[PDB]
């Protein structure tokens, strides 16, 4: 299950 | 910036008239973008290519595949070209390696 | 009897010529592909790559679709900003990787979690073991430290490192464990080629084995000398398993003095060869 | 994700001059022991050496001294046709050892099944793998096996292997699976020691590891020379787990160019270290 | 579980 | 009929002070019958021995341990005793090895 990242660098 | 080993290798061990598979493994490079052929006599095969990966160390993977049918005269190759070389980088299959 | 992972690894490369970016998802339970994605691809999807995970439903794969695509365009947003910290040329190519996910340990517990980043294949951040600070490769780092610092999304991070991909993991393992779970040991044997008229070539051969760590040793008399030892680099089969050999000349007649040993989990107990 | 196994060794010794026999049984789990016996011992008991088989009732027990009990007899019975067997001296004294157990395979049935005999450390007799035949290793054997023939004890003996002995191997497992289906990690670190003033060792070491099995490597620079690595034999710990070193000389100064490798079930990913 | 032998050799 | 082989050596790393545990661990040989002491400054320590096993190529082994405590001075051996050995074998412990 992927990981969900709403924030880029 | 750095360049990629090749082995070059048949799935099973190598036997004429035999269906068998070969493999190129392509492995240690960056950056990612590269071109893999596999050749029965300089002439390029239709292969498969798994998707594109990396190792612990950032550096990329990647195995170029293909069924085929090893004899006594078939001679075969991987030929690979990526930004780290001037030129192209070429390793023979041979059944005991 | 072992710790096993679940661990993905994401690859971004800008193409600014192009004017655009790709992006590649690949997803891993130890050494074994199960997913893909890949944003060239005309109604890009997450998608099986190993028999088992397709005894999944659609509302799986909608959700990771769903999130592999937002990934694209964060991801598509972080090279845009890489740029900018590093003041980065207009028209040269970048690449930003991502690789994170769990161990477990036979205590059902996360043993260790690990998210980290590199640019054009230099390590750029880390969350670090604890999972609760970062650690910055550079000035350009400390930037985005300062801006997840803030987010908190280590927050974000450690929860599901601790929850969510250690639940996905052992899911995972029941779902395919006729494969996941078991060893596959090697199939060995020895060949024998003349590289000298007086020089003889063994190679110890292992082949098929799954998982991918693997011990070849050659002994004489209970002697070791991996010092002269040809070894090449574990391969994989092409099916989910792997490849090694390791070789060695000997002087001509001496051959039954030469014992190859082969350690391996799927192995009843190490096996010792020579030539026949 | 490997295999397993159940396991049993037998020790007869003879004492002519006492006149009389002593018979020892331990058994094993993989590399864990959990029972033994000693006939020397005054009331003899099959008895208890791991925690977790306490867990089993009296009438196991009784069981197994039972036959333990009966073992002692029809083994001292051996040795006495093994002398005549061989016409062997009224004085001297003989060893015979038994040693058979069951592997196996995650797909629920036995890998492999061995039953093996010695007599004064050298082989004399043992079932063969498709577990319906011997090898005689002498014509004293050869006696054996016509006499072992005629009784099918054979047919015994695949039915014990194929059966019994895999059902109790995996009633252990679950019963000790908080031992017995864990692996431990060896604790590992480098040491520095100054064999000459131009001339230091390090010894690459790995304590407190389970189960037996594990490699170590060194290298530098991607390069491996064992031939030059000294190597310690695997040994116990005391406490059930074990400990090896693999130990070089390398130039003083040149110390961080040399890494130690090591691989094993219980490792996360294999680990490679550094003096420091 | 002990295997049990009724038969000498 | 085979000797035996001996290490000498502490479960843990041997830290002055610390309580510690001593093995000697005697292995390959045959016949069975043997002797084995651990010694503290030559003299003969109260120990346990594991019960006789042995390996693949019917070697035998042993381990006897006791608890111990490592200082600046202590001097600790093994001595073993075979019918293949002419005289007693002695190995001697230190914490590097």
């Amino acid at each position: 299950a992927l990981l969900s990242s709403k924030t880029s660098v | 910036a750095r360049p990629p080993k090749v082995q070059v290798y048949s799935r099973h061990p190598a036997e004429n008239g035999k269906p068998n598979y070969l493999n190129c493994y392509v492995s240690g490079f960056h950056p990612p973008q590269i071109e893999i052929d596999l050749l029965k006599n300089g002439e390029k095969m239709n292969a498969e290519q798994s998707d594109l990966s990396f190792s612990k160390d950032w550096s990329f993977y990647l195995l170029v595949h293909t069924e085929f049918t090893p004899n006594a005269v078939d001679q075969y190759s991987c030929r690979v070209k990526h930004v780290t070389l001037d030129k192209p980088k070429i390793v023979k299959w041979d059944r005991d390696h | 009897m072992g710790p096993h992972s679940l661990r993905y690894f994401y690859t971004a490369v800008s193409r600014p010529d192009r004017g655009d970016s790709r992006f590649f998802i690949v997803g891993y339970v130890d050494d074994t592909q199960f997913v893909r994605f890949d944003s060239d691809a005309p109604n890009a999807k997450m998608e099986p790559r190993a028999q088992w995970i397709k005894q999944e439903g659609p509302e799986y794969w909608d959700r990771e679709t769903q999130i592999s695509k937002e990934a694209a365009q964060n991801y598509r947003g972080s090279l845009n900003n890489l740029r900018g910290y590093y003041n980065q040329s207009e028209a040269g190519s970048h690449t930003f990787q991502n690789m994170y996910g769990c161990y477990l340990g036979p205590d059902g517990l996360l043993l260790r979690g690990y998210h980290q980043f590199a640019y054009d294949g230099a390590d750029y951040i880390a969350l670090n073991e604890d999972l609760r600070s970062w650690t910055a490769a550079d000035m350009a780092a400390q930037i985005t430290k300062r801006k997840w610092k803030a987010a908190h999304e280590a927050e974000r991070d450690r929860n599901y490192l601790q929850g969510t991909c250690v639940e996905w993991l052992q899911k995972y393992l029941e779902m395919g464990k006729d494969t996941l779970q078991r060893a596959e040991p090697p199939k060995t044997h020895v060949t024998r080629h003349p590289s000298s008229d007086l020089g003889v070539t063994l190679r110890c051969w292992a082949l098929g084995f799954y998982p991918k760590e693997i011990s070849l040793t050659w002994q004489r008399e209970g002697q070791d000398q991996s010092q002269d030892m040809e070894l090449v680099e574990t391969r994989p089969s092409g099916d989910g398993t792997f490849q090694k050999w390791a070789a060695l000349v000997v002087p001509p007649g001496e051959e039954q003095s030469y014992t190859c040993h082969v350690q391996h989990e799927g192995l009843q107990e190490p096996l010792t060869l020579r030539w026949d």
